[PDB]
């Protein structure tokens, strides 16, 4: 696979160029909130953004040298958790706001409108400002993103666990973070530091995925939004 | 499986 | 504080000693299982581990040096994680089981004893399978269950005191790999292989605590004040 | 809280 032979210079301009683009809501900005209409941005956007998601998962390196099944497999575990990492990533420059979109910016006050929303753009927050003190970069950010597609389901392919070829990828993207941060100039002992701190923020990133989808499940369960089948497959896979 | 579908498309 | 001030090996030796006891079950091995009885050596074992949790947790250098109050929410958050590393280290030689204690030791199967429990069997011997599959060494699976405890509950929230304490436990992990005769190349690569495991254990606590909750809803068996809420801290 | 004492 030639994911392998690429040079970290290639993985990092491989990740950029596949990046999806920031769309926008459908937000009628001179009407009023409702929990369901609400619920409706949030999830049309979602729906939106999931068709440019698969399409950014079959640029990153090595992910179309998987199988087809896997390819599902890993996008089904992970969607939520890289809808969530792109989110954190877009609202760095304003805190205390989540930028879902150019036209949707929203604070925690706005979040109560939606039950049970609050206690997870709290989480989302928090994050946001963790890589705003941490002074992600975005060829950081994109190494992380997809860590996460391969990572996270890569541990339920079973019933005894399977990938070698997934956890070489993942060798590589650790290559790539390692040389961006020694490019930028951390010491030896900064460069494994930050790796950490980088990586655990992805146990945070979970956290919030496993959280969202019971509170996805839990709107669609009170008829509060429809959702389209894709989602409802989605998250149906949890 | 409309994932399935659009992984392919 | 004093923490910062341990060297690599010092914090491992911290750690070591540190470690809780294996307790044991009471389960009587001469008679079958019932989704009841099943639940029920489960959830007394896991009350009486965290009493000895709390214990090690204050045995965890800079741990002490955290409010009450930070103290609190650390655990709270990460206390099913924290059980969890433990079985999968503990099953770590036993492919296909889960060692909850040394006389009860699970078969995969023994999970349908229990309705929704397979599924969390099945990904925490996975868990087992990868720990296995990397020859994860005992010093590094208590530098792990550490972050675990420092980790999980951190951006819920001292901040920067907690990162620093973090720092010092993957200066330590990084310095067993090199002990061990890793290259810088390998060193980071196993890194990043045992912390993203954490985010899988995450997971598990995640759907183990779904689980747990409706057990007790279910009221299948009654569970321990302390378990109860530790468990209503999550929701 | 139970743990709040256990830790004291
Ligand atoms: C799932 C979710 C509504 C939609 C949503 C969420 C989180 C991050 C999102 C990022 C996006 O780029 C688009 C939508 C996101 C919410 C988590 C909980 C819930 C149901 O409101
Ligand atoms: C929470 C749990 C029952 C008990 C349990 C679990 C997992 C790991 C444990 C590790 C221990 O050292 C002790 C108990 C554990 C189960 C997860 C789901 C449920 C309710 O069966």
């Amino acid at each position: 696979s030639l994911a392998l032979s690429l040079t970290a210079d290639q993985m990092v301009s491989a990740l950029l160029d596949a990046e999806p683009p920031i769309l926008y809501s459908e937000y009628d900005p001179t009407r009023p909130f409702s929990e369901a209409s609400m619920m409706g941005l949030l999830t049309n956007l979602a729906d939106r953004e999931l068709v440019h998601m698969i399409n950014w998962a079959k640029r990153v390196p090595g992910f179309v040298d998987l199988t087809l099944h896997d390819q599902v497999h890993l996008l089904e575990c992970a969607w939520l958790e890289i809808l969530m990492i792109g989110l954190v990533w877009r609202s760095m420059e304003h805190p205390g706001k989540l930028l879902f979109a150019p036209n949707l910016l929203l604070d925690r006050n706005q979040g109560k409108c939606v039950e049970g929303m609050v206690e997870i753009f709290d989480m989302l927050l928090a994050t946001s400002s963790r890589f705003r003190m941490m002074n992600l970069q975005g060829e950081e950010f994109v190494c992380l993103k997809s860590i996460i597609l391969l990572n996270s389901g890569v541990y339920t392919f079973l019933k005894s666990l399977e990938k070698d070829h997934i956890h070489r990828v993942l060798d590589k993207i650790t290559d790539t973070l390692i040389h961006l941060m020694a490019k930028a100039g951390l010491t030896l002992q900064q460069q494994h530091q930050r790796l950490a701190q980088l990586l655990l923020i992805l146990s945070h990133i979970r956290h919030m995925s496993n959280k969202g989808m019971e509170h996805l499940y839990s709107m669609k369960c009170k008829n509060v939004v429809p959702l389209s089948d894709l989602l409802l497959e989605m998250l149906d896979a949890h | 499986k409309i994932l399935h579908r659009l992984l392919q498309d």
